[PDB]
């Protein structure tokens, strides 16, 4: 029958489209694929340059300062020497044969500052030097604080003195800039 | 009168039809899975990335605290012998300030 042999070519050819719809409807299913993995890939190469630069810099920062403390902790093992030595040099005067000139320097000195002035004081390790300027002016002797001197005026009042070591923790502190420049010029 | 060739005819044309749709809506479901499958694996080359990007940071940050420690010893000695040289000046100069 040839009326159902145009049914069945047309209902067949029918057939050949459903399954070309499909293909092609599977096709960019499988390109939709191809460009969403490619997509996020991407996205998470991006991020992980990142996670690896920012990573780096704080990493070079790091060694930075390390570099930097490490220099820092060099400088101090070296400036402590420098206050070392000029302690020890402090502390070697008195057996030095230029230690009883120096006495009466800084005995005059602070009696100048004390304009009324009433006694001074001193160590045996310095005081018994105190003859010159003690014949003369007030003769005052009397007291034992064994770097430095002191003094005592306007019969009581506020005792003024003068340590040693309290000169160096204030010319230390003070050109404590002018060494450090010297050292490393 | 004979009916059933056009009333039987017409079942075969329409399970022929109803069969081309559900083995065309299969290849669908067959790339579908394809669909997950080239993702799932995507997401595995992905993983496979992150382990040399913190692999690969691992041994250069590694180095380079290497690098800059063995410059840290380096230029803090350096520093030091700067300065031993010049020293008793240091010294000079602070036991004179204090000295008058």
């Amino acid at each position: 029958s040839k009326l159902e042999a145009i049914l069945s070519q047309e209902v067949e050819a029918e057939i050949q489209a459903l399954l070309q719809e499909a293909e092609a409807k599977a096709e960019a299913v499988k390109r939709e694929a191809e460009e969403k993995a490619k997509a996020l890939l991407q996205a998470r190469e991006r991020a992980l340059e990142a996670q690896y630069r920012a990573a780096l810099r704080r990493a070079e920062s790091a060694g930075e300062l390390l570099v930097a403390t490490a220099r820092t902790q060099a400088r101090g093992e070296v400036l402590e020497e420098v206050r070392r030595r000029v302690r020890e040099a402090l502390e070697a005067l008195p057996q030095k044969p230029e230690w009883p000139e120096v006495v009466r320097k800084l005995a005059l000195e602070a009696l100048e500052a004390l304009p009324g002035a009433k006694a001074l004081v001193a160590n045996p390790e310095d005081l018994p030097h105190l003859e010159a300027m003690a014949r003369e002016r007030g003769v005052e002797l009397q007291a034992e604080p064994r770097l430095g001197v002191r003094a005592v005026g306007a019969e009581g009042k506020t005792q003024v003195e003068n340590s040693l070591l309290a000169r160096m923790d204030r010319a230390w502190d003070a050109m404590s800039s002018k060494v450090a420049q010297a050292l490393w010029g | 009168g004979l009916i059933k060739s056009l009333a039987e005819k017409e079942k075969q044309l329409l399970e022929r039809l109803e069969a081309a749709k559900k083995e065309a809506e299969e290849r669908v479901k067959r790339a579908e899975a394809e669909a997950k499958a080239l993702l799932e694996e995507a997401e595995a080359k992905a993983k496979a990335l992150e382990a040399q990007y913190r692999e690969r940071e691992r041994a250069e940050t590694e180095a380079l605290l290497a690098r800059y420690r063995e410059r840290a010893e380096a230029e803090a000695k350096a520093v030091r012998e700067k300065a031993m040289a010049r020293l008793d000046e240091a010294v000079a100069l602070v036991l004179k300030e204090v000295l008058p």
